[PDB]
């Protein structure tokens, strides 16, 4: 849900150590750029997303 | 029928590895298999304290 | 998470540090030594007097 001048927070999942993707939001494309880090667990109890 | 219940295994995690300390009260089957096209299953009867990596 | 550090052997003075896991929040660790003994293995042989 969008307000007029607010800021929308999304959650995503990746395998990229330097992820960079164009985020489509309803008309337009915004670029999301960052640096991901290794997680803390070796073996988890749910499959891959 | 009431069936017994073995002690909780002590799971130690590593990079692409699971270790299992297994202290059974009475002999107990450990049945493992991989969730891939080759399951490589392992039907074993463990009666003593044993570590399985 | 195995974290190794080193503390100087001096009482009274607080020793501070943090642990920076690469994608998480920093975890602060504080150790203040109070009283540092040194007890040898002591073996009585004899006593004497007047």
């Amino acid at each position: 849900e969008l307000t007029e001048q607010g800021s929308a927070t999304i959650h995503f999942s990746t395998a990229n150590i330097h992820p960079e993707f164009r985020l489509q939001i309803c008309t337009s494309y915004v670029t999301c750029k960052g640096d991901c880090h290794p997680p803390k667990d070796h073996i988890v109890t749910h499959p891959q997303y | 029928c009431t069936v017994p219940l073995a002690p909780e295994p002590m799971i130690t995690f590593g990079f692409r590895s699971v270790s299992l300390k297994l202290h059974p009260k009475n002999p107990t089957y450990l049945i493992t298999r991989q969730l891939a096209d080759e399951p490589h299953y392992t039907h074993e009867l463990i009666s003593e304290p044993a570590v399985r990596n | 998470y195995e974290h190794a550090t080193t503390m100087p052997s001096q009482a009274g003075i607080s020793y501070n540090t943090i642990v920076n896991r690469a994608g998480y929040a920093p975890l602060p660790i504080s150790i203040t030594p109070t009283k540092i003994k040194l007890i040898p293995t002591v073996n009585l042989e004899y006593v004497t007097c007047h």
